[PDB]
């Protein structure tokens, strides 16, 4: 096949990863903007999230797939703020080419980065923020204003700050052998066209979007102890045998006997007492009329994935077929659960059943209304990502100031750390410290400002903090303001990011650059 | 500027396509579809959905017109240009100021709040039940079509529809207009158009001997010789006068059902069976043996015969509902016999939009000057706040005032008047005398909209402009475009 | 507006298509496809069907003829002729700077003023007296616009006597009452003969079928008559049982026929089936003097009820004397492979059957298209008693009132006047086309008409002046007898105004789609 | 069969010059392969080097040849009439009219146009040499070519130039004043007129007289290497014999005191030693001086044009009142002013760039010729399309006055009346106004003038789009302008109308 050796492979790999990296760098920070991708198949999605973009983008050189899998790993760890994460490891490949031209061995480049990140853990612990730390009224609102950054939803921060915080307070459950944590991904987000974000509704529980099949069925159910039954059994004319096949009156009696049993199967649901029943596959008006006389609210054309979270939250047993230990078809009363309050509310020219007070599994749903689908495409993935930051905030109270405070601070620790190790690895620490400073410099590029003027002033304030151990405060200060271009403490601005998000960002970025540095050559076999 | 040119030029040519769709002087444009036919109309809602453009960024704006029609239901007459008009004055920005669009977002938000205050300043209440102003208000939105000849008769059908099939649950007029059926019959005149309480069908009778007429109808919605005969006896057990099935009708069922004195129809779509079930009160029958006495017809006065010179059609006469309220679901229809397919397709678009506009009239009883006077009235205060602002944001903020002046300018170019002296007189008259001064729909004069008789609701002005401004930020928030992704 | 003239120039060539097919002196144009169908006619619906078109604007021209086929069906050439004159005036007045809608708005005013003068120009006639002189003159002008003078003299009493059968005191005219036309190849096309009775299109397929009968009893069937082991003994029983289904019905026919009178089988009896016939039934039909058929139609059976009160039966279960009719005299003619039965001497037939004989297909296609287009045009004359003088007398007379208006109808100065002078001169292309098709000079004839109208108007006398294309001189539509129905001309002017607004209001041509 | 081919194809030729008509019209850029940029409304340049498509444009371009020697301005009426004539063929001739039937109506209308031509003209007195009338005619004449800036400058220049050419018989010849200086200097608005003669050369030596009053104008095998120098010594004596005779002959009047001006002009090169020997007597000589320009010196000082240096007489040397020399660029100019009785003037044009002079060079050549017809023929016709609109109404209603063949000529009469109405509509279309509303107001002014029992001539004001008076505004045309144009208007029309069929063939 085609095999090339030498620097030609590493040069084409860095230039390929840097070209696709500079495309997603325009979304860095609150001033970032979304971009459009042309799939040529008729589908398009406008978003700043690198997890989806790198998955959709066709990777030319096989070395580019390493950064694609890096974005997939961030989803399993954090999943939010991908604009500020995946672009960090992209700058390590640019300065690596100058080190390859030198006599430094590739493993020495790797070893220099290994001791840099291993020691950087203590560097983060010095600027580390405790659980209380700053004012932290609810401690969520201060973080909620940070999640509004990196996205275009920051103009709605007067609302979304209260939306995400007040909704996730009821998600607390006891699982993992007495561990208190929020079951992320169990929150259902709904979208509605028209008006603005101020019309969103907070549901302390599960909310399913659907209506009744027949308009004559009662649409209102009030009171407590509301039982729900999820029935996935398909009600339709039964097919024939294996192909052995078989008086048309006795032949028509097959449908008469089957539909007669189907009516009896619904009568067994009547004796259960559940107020809401669900049906997956569609039915005719014969079986629909029986649901009207059953005095039970039914729903058809149901998605299977929506009913799986119902049986989990409520606790009722999902019944795909009606059977018992005997040959009798019925529905036992032990398959139904209980809920504190269940009511169906009318929202945005539609109605949805609000299931609240789930005893088995507690969760919450957020029903949001917005302009249209294209305007909510960015607002969808952004809110799904913000659920992880709030989780990591109350799971571990460790947070760090954002806006380039960490990258500007780590440079000072590595300046004294470079002279500590010395020998040949001192140059690797200098290149690693300068590579971390590129991210805050590109932050002002998207804002059309001067980054070097701010970095020179910001680093001087972090230096006066480290140079004086005993410290009132005539020196210590931090924070960077993009709008006014000034240095102010982030306690007033309210920008703080969880520590676990930044630690795992640099932890995964270490092995990302090493995977490229370990490639001596690349060979491609022609397909059959 | 590499990816910004593709986004600007995507919606730049769209403005010239729909420029002829505004005002009573609106014209048409011939378009050749890929299917091999032709589409000639002045309505862009069907054009923007069926048009194929090379830049997918413009395809995102093609759905903005559909979103405005689903949420609001108006704007195809005028505001349809406003959706793509905002990007026209945004061109001398990136190539001149070289500033990120984020500044425009703060400029449009301040201009949106000031625009809502100007509309509220000229807002006036009007009685929705009084047919005085509502007669000219309905004709104002539909007066841009070929219906101008019959607009006197076309307004009678739209005025009586909003007071009959709407009702209410209490919240406004809220109801569903999709269940209301409008029958379109080509050929003849609209003088025979009446308000009918029952469903009409275009399918003929399967048997020659069956006579067509009914007094008190019974509607049923559905070896081999004796088996079907026994099936017909089960159908005739309730003695129905009408039999309707979605499938075909065999020749054997024609003779057996003839003994019962009923009419049999074939090739009836499920969309008609859903309306017949509600109007006639019968229940759609799947299994034939399920027919019972609960399927008898209800509130059907008389049955007649309407036949074209070619084939036979089903026609049900008018009736009423004995009272001796529940406006969520209503059963009724409006029969429309059109002269030609050109005007017939326009009336269906007008009648559905007139009921959609009159809906918003009764949702927000407040009323504002229409016909292009409001856009020039806002530009007086919108440009006045720009001089009072005196800041960096003034440039994108004052550029919005041009977008408000270009909306009536499109009507000027379509009418053929001189926009120079006309718009210069409007800006001077609005800032002094009153905001009621506007452009005449024909002569293009300084006559006020109060005496001229054209008005537009406040909700039509507020929601359409607010949606267009928020939708214009779509491409403004797109900093780059990537081609050849190959998902 | 660079693409505005694109659709105007491309659509201009559509006038020469039917230009030669307009008028009583017009000529014929041949259109032949690759399937072997030779269609020679002046009808535009057939010529615009299979002919490939370049400019898409011709599709809207065919849609304008849809309303003309129901109301008129004949003389639809004037629809495209008024558009061709408009297209020549299109780039003329629009180049002056006048907006296209301004000219369109001028047509709406001229159309309303035309309907005001439309009632004064027409002459109300009484259709109750059943005037033969009026019907022969109107039908004569319609036949000359389709076929030649040889078929005109023959079909003139045929069309006149056909419309007199359908009428009542309430002026009820059912177009579906008299429809079926007999298509046969016999002798020459000029030998077409009119029949006031009913004609059957099928006859006996067996030599033993009745040759001549008097009182015929028709038995109508629809459902298909043709019907389709341990030892070989079962194979003989299954094949023998195939004929038991047909023989069971044959035994009922024998007893039910002889029921009324079985002594003398000297009268007629006919069994009519849609599908093939069982050859086993022919043995019973021969000895019982029963006429049988093979592959017979259906819709033709419904005509027995409108004359003799017959009934078309589907299954074999219902047999009643109402199904069996009666006839005064029956003349059976054998032409080709299918014998033909004639039912004459009817008591009071309410529908007349058109018997058309000819040579070949294209010879019959000319007459078949002329009768259907000529009958529906005359049928609409009896519907509305208001009759409009024809021969283009209204188009020239209405222009005289439009050319001089001033303080009467003015409106805007130069905006409406442009549309007034346009529509006034747009109606003068029809008499110029009528003379051009005859081979004479249209201007020298029109100059004599204008001089005649000036002498009649100054003399203060009511007169209608037409154009005689035979001698190339002026005439009177009342003297010559050329007339037109009210709904024909009213919907023609209104229909021409609606189709004119489609091309004038088109701003630009756009090409969008997937290549 | 092929008659309709030349009618439809040549119809698109009107849009060529359509927008070049009127003082408010626009300009069209024409660049050839040699790099010559000509930007003008003139039709002679646009119809010459421009490539043509339809062969019918050959007769159209050749039709302007008669207009070049007569009018040269407003020649677009030739093309505008042909374009409207071909559109009338799609209307009147499409009805089946023979092409000659409408042709005979135009020939009859040509004689009727000449009868109405003498009634519409206004006679003026050119014997008094009134400048007030000349300032108005030259004003509007320059408005159709250049702007008002060059109009105000060139108005007194052209007016005072034609006054120097005159006699008791009112003899004005364009072949008298011909030479016009073309140079790039200062700005186009700085053009200065000189009542005397202008020379294109001047003193090349610092000792040459800068400013003087009186100026005397003098118009003009060897066996060894040593033997080869004898021929070079004899050839130098040839030019020395010409210079040595000048020193003695210039002593005629005063050779001792070099306090006056001295001039020597030669066609070919001269021995550079002349500058040394003439510096003592302060005699001026020139380098590469023209010839034809020397014939004008006989009309001022009474000198004589001389070829060789052998014959020199005191009659050749004249007496000049004042002589001034200006240094512009690398070529000095000698101005002759304060002349006793100058019989001619020299036009000196100053400009910036080449395209700036192209607009002025076309305006001066067309301006001097248009004023020439004003002094020759005293009859002056009001302009601004007043005759085209009036003549259209005179022939619109005729009936028993002028009819001819009944119905054959009347069809052509209405075509000629509607064809002349395209010119005023073209004037309004180029200005950006509505020609329908402007023409409607012009027709009302003519109806109000005829009903008032007073003879009046109403024009068209393109600025406000209203009616005006060509007499007050100053728009005027010579009688020979419309005399040859209307006579040629029938000839250009009969070319395509009498054209029968054009076949495609030839010798490859």
């Amino acid at each position: 096949g085609e095999k090339i050796s030498g620097d030609d492979i590493r040069n084409q790999n860095v230039l390929a990863t840097m070209a696709v990296a500079n495309v997603v760098k325009s979304s860095l920070g609150p001033v970032g903007l979304d971009k459009m991708l042309v799939d040529d198949i008729g589908d398009f999605t406008v978003t700043n999230d690198g997890a989806t973009i790198l998955s959709l983008l066709d990777v030319q050189h096989p070395a580019g797939k390493i950064l694609v899998e890096l974005a997939q790993q961030q989803d399993r760890e954090i999943g939010d703020g991908t604009t500020s994460v995946v672009i960090i490891a992209s700058e390590l490949l640019k300065r690596a080419n100058e080190l390859v031209k030198n006599k430094i061995h590739p493993t020495t480049i790797i070893t220099g980065f290994r001791v840099a990140l291993r020691e950087a853990i203590r560097f983060i612990n010095e600027v580390l923020s405790t659980s209380v730390d700053t004012l932290g009224k609810e401690t969520l609102i201060n973080i909620a204003k940070t999640s509004m950054s990196s996205k275009i939803i920051g103009a709605d921060s007067d609302f979304f700050s209260n939306m995400v915080v007040d909704a996730l307070l009821a998600v607390k459950t006891q699982n993992s052998k007495g561990e208190i944590k929020y079951p992320v991904k169990a929150v259902n987000v709904l979208k509605a066209h028209g008006k603005s974000a101020t019309e969103s509704l907070l549901v302390p529980g599960y909310a399913l979007n659907c209506t009744v099949a027949s308009q004559a069925m009662p649409k209102r159910i009030a009171g407590g102890n509301v039982k729900i039954a999820c029935l996935d059994l398909n009600l339709q004319k039964a097919r024939m045998a294996m192909g052995v096949q078989i008086d048309p009156e006795q032949l028509e009696q097959i449908r008469k006997r089957e539909a007669g049993i189907v009516l009896e199967r619904v009568k067994k649901i009547i004796d259960a007492g559940a107020q809401v029943v669900l049906t997956t596959k569609g039915i005719d008006d014969l079986c629909l009329k029986e649901f009207v006389e059953a005095k039970i609210m039914g729903v058809r054309r149901c998605k299977k994935e929506d009913l799986r979270r119902i049986a989990r939250a409520t606790g009722a047993t999902l019944v795909s077929s009606m059977s018992n230990l005997e040959g009798e078809e019925t529905f036992e009363s032990s398959y139904l659960g209980l809920c504190d309050e269940v009511v169906q509310a009318k929202f945005s020219d539609d109605e949805c059943i609000l299931i609240k007070g789930t005893s088995k599994h507690s969760s919450s749903s957020i029903i949001l209304r917005g302009a249209n689908d294209y305007s909510l495409d960015e607002m969808e993935r952004s809110l799904h990502d913000s659920l992880s930051v709030v989780k990591r905030t109350l799971e571990s109270g460790n947070v760090v100031p954002g806006g380039g405070c960490v990258e500007a601070a780590l440079n000072i620790y590595l300046d004294n750390f470079a002279t500590t190790v010395g020998s040949r690895e001192q140059l690797a620490i200098a290149e690693f410290a300068a590579a971390l400073l590129i991210i805050p410099k590109t932050l002002a590029v998207n804002a059309a400002k001067d980054s070097s003027e701010l970095v020179a002033k910001l680093r001087s304030y972090h230096a006066a903090s480290q140079m004086a151990k005993p410290e009132r405060r005539s020196y210590r200060n931090y924070g960077l303001d993009l709008i006014r271009g000034k240095i102010v403490d982030e306690i007033h601005a309210g920008v703080l990011e969880p520590t676990i998000s930044k630690v795992k960002s640099l932890k995964s970025a270490l092995e990302a650059c090493v995977a490229i540095l370990r490639i001596d050559t690349m060979i491609t076999v022609d397909p059959e | 500027r590499q990816a910004q040119i593709s986004n600007i030029t995507a919606a730049k040519a769209v403005a010239d396509v729909i420029r002829t769709c505004l005002g009573p002087k609106a014209m048409l444009k011939m378009l050749l579809d890929p299917m091999g036919g032709l589409v000639l109309t002045n309505d862009g809602h069907a054009i923007l959905r069926e048009i194929d453009v090379a830049h997918p960024a413009a395809k995102s704006m093609l759905e903005l017109s559909r979103t405005q029609d689903e949420e609001v239901g108006d704007g195809t007459t005028t505001v349809i240009i406003l959706a793509g008009e905002i990007l026209a004055q945004c061109a001398p920005y990136l190539i001149e100021k070289n500033i990120h669009p984020v500044i425009i977002i703060q400029a449009l938000k301040k201009a949106l709040t000031d625009a809502l205050e100007v509309i509220k300043q000229v807002s006036k209440p009007v009685d929705v039940e009084n047919d005085a102003a509502m007669k000219k208000l309905i004709q104002a939105s539909i007066g841009t079509k070929y219906v101008i000849h019959w607009s006197e008769k076309m307004c009678e059908l739209a005025l009586d529809a909003v007071k009959t099939v709407r009702k209410d649950l209490p919240n406004f007029e809220i109801d569903i207009k999709r269940y209301v059926r409008v029958e379109k019959i080509p050929g003849g005149d609209v003088l025979d158009s009446r308000v009918l309480k029952g469903v009409l069908l275009n399918k003929d009778v399967v048997h020659p001997k069956m006579s067509r007429h009914i007094e008190n109808p019974r509607v049923v919605l559905l070896i081999e010789e004796e088996q079907v005969q026994l099936m017909c006896e089960q159908i005739l057990a309730v003695r129905p006068t009408l039999v309707i099935t979605e499938k075909g009708v065999s020749d054997l069922a024609q003779h057996y059902l003839l003994k019962g004195g009923c009419s049999v129809l074939r090739r009836v779509k499920k969309s008609d069976n859903n309306r017949i079930a509600r109007v006639t009160g019968a229940t759609i029958v799947n299994r034939v043996e399920d027919l019972k006495e609960s399927d008898v017809g209800t509130n059907c006065g008389l049955f007649k015969v309407e036949m074209i010179g070619d084939e036979y059609f089903s026609f049900l006469d008018n009736c009423k509902e004995p009272l001796e309220g529940s406006g969520l679901q209503k059963a009724c229809t409006i029969m429309l016999r059109g002269g030609s397919k050109d005007i017939l397709n326009e009336i269906d678009r007008n009648l559905q939009d007139a009921m959609a506009v009159a809906r918003n009239v009764m949702l927000s009883p407040s009323l504002s000057p229409g016909g292009g006077a409001t856009e020039m009235a806002v530009s007086v205060k919108l440009a006045e706040k720009a001089k009072q602002l005196e800041g960096i944001q003034q440039w994108p903020y004052q550029a919005v005032a041009d977008a408000m002046e270009c909306i009536p300018r499109t009507l000027i170019q379509n009418a053929g008047g001189d926009p120079i002296r006309l718009l210069s007189q409007l800006r001077a008259k609005h800032a002094q005398g009153n905001f009621t001064t506007g452009i005449d729909g024909d002569k293009g004069k300084i006559v006020d909209m109060v005496s001229y008789g054209i008005w537009e609701p406040e909700v039509i002005k507020q929601q359409s402009v607010k949606t267009a401004i928020e939708s214009a930020c779509l491409l403004l928030r797109v900093d780059d475009i990537v081609s050849g992704v190959r998902k | 507006d660079a693409a505005l003239k694109v659709n105007v120039t491309s659509a201009e060539g559509l006038q020469s298509v039917l230009e030669t097919n307009l008028g009583p002196k017009g000529t014929l144009k041949m259109l032949v496809d690759g399937a072997g169908n030779i269609k020679l006619t002046k009808d535009g619906k057939v010529l615009l069907t299979e002919m490939q078109i370049q400019s898409p604007t011709a599709v809207l021209i065919a849609r304008a003829a849809a309303a003309q086929d129901e109301i008129t069906g004949d003389g639809t050439t004037t629809v495209v002729c008024l558009v061709g004159e408009l297209l020549r005036q299109a780039h003329r007045f629009i180049q002056e700077g006048v907006h296209p809608r301004i000219i369109t708005d001028g047509f709406e005013i001229a159309r309303k003023e035309s309907m005001k003068f439309l009632d004064e120009f027409k002459i109300s006639k009484t259709n109750l007296s059943n005037d033969r002189e009026f019907l022969l003159q109107v039908a004569r002008s319609s036949l000359l616009t389709k076929v030649d003078a040889d078929l005109t003299e023959v079909l003139t009493p045929i069309v006149t006597d056909a419309v007199l059968s359908v009428y009542d005191a309430q002026a009820d005219n059912l177009d579906l009452h008299m429809v079926e036309i007999m298509q046969m190849q016999h002798l020459s096309p000029k030998d077409t003969t009119f029949i006031k009775g009913l004609v059957l299109d099928h006859g006996g397929r067996h030599p033993d079928m009745p040759t001549r009968v008097k009182n015929a009893y028709v038995l109508i069937l629809n459902v298909s008559l043709e019907y389709e082991y341990s030892s070989a003994d079962q194979r003989d029983k299954l094949a023998a049982s195939e004929r038991k289904f047909v023989d069971a019905k044959l035994k009922k026919i024998i007893d039910l026929k002889n029921e009324v009178c079985g002594m003398d089988p000297d009268k007629g009896f006919v069994i009519i089936n849609q599908k093939g016939i069982d050859p086993m039934s022919l043995d019973v039909f021969a000895k019982h003097n029963i006429l049988a058929l093979r592959r017979a139609k259906r819709r033709n059976m419904e005509r027995l009820q409108l004359v003799t009160g017959g009934e078309a039966q589907n299954s074999v279960e219902d047999l009643s004397p109402q199904i069996l009719g009666f006839s005064g005299l029956v003349y059976q003619e054998t032409i080709g492979e299918e014998k033909f039965t004639y039912v004459t001497e009817n008591t009071d037939p309410k529908s007349c059957t058109i018997l058309i004989k000819g040579s070949t297909h294209y010879a019959l296609a000319q007459t078949k298209d002329a009768v259907r287009d000529g009958l529906r045009a005359v049928a609409n004359v009896l519907k509305d008693k208001n009759i409009i003088p024809g021969a283009g007398a209204f188009y020239i007379a209405l222009s005289r009132y439009l050319r001089s208006a001033n303080m009467n109808k003015l409106g805007a100065k130069g905006k409406t006047k442009t549309g007034i002078e346009a529509f006034a001169e747009a109606l003068l292309v029809i008499p110029k086309t009528l003379v051009k098709n005859s081979g004479f000079d249209p201007l020298d004839v029109l100059a004599m008409v204008e001089d005649e109208l000036d002498d009649a108007q100054d003399s203060d006398e009511t007169r209608y002046v037409g154009v005689d294309l035979n001698i190339g001189d002026s005439c009177d539509p009342t003297i010559e007898g050329i007339w037109d129905s009210y709904r024909v001309l009213r919907n023609a002017i209104t229909g021409a105004t609606g189709i004119a607004s489609n091309l004038l209001l088109c701003d630009e041509l756009l090409r969008a789609g997937r290549s």
